[PDB]
């Protein structure tokens, strides 16, 4: 039974491990949303210095 | 005759004697049987707990 209840406690970590990699997992994404933003924000700056009226 | 009939009893009280020491040697016995297949009863409980483990795990 003690040896059960470790199996039941490797289960339950197995399932701390899983939800550990799952909020990583999505924090991760969460970070590229800010990426994708920043570089969009740097595509745009070039558009604004292509223009001679508002870059000089 | 009584005698004979008092030598009769002595041996009846022999035999009886012997009847019980006998019992208690049984009893001694018996006891350590008890205790072979109490061991043998629990390696094969830890079988079945095993047998119960591996399914639940």
């Amino acid at each position: 039974e003690k040896k059960e209840k470790q199996i039941e406690q490797q289960k339950k970590i197995q399932m701390s491990n899983l939800m550990n990699q799952a909020r990583l997992k999505v924090l991760r994404a969460r970070d590229d949303l800010i990426t994708d933003l920043l570089n969009e924000a740097k595509q745009r700056l070039s558009k604004v210095v292509k223009d001679t009226t508002r870059y000089q | 005759s009584q005698s004979q009939g008092i030598q009769q009893l002595l041996q009846a009280e022999k035999r009886a004697a012997e009847k019980v020491a006998d019992a208690r040697k049984r009893k001694a016995r018996r006891l350590k049987q008890a205790k072979e297949e109490a061991q043998m009863e629990v390696e094969q409980y830890r079988r079945e707990r095993e047998q119960e483990f591996q399914s639940k795990q």
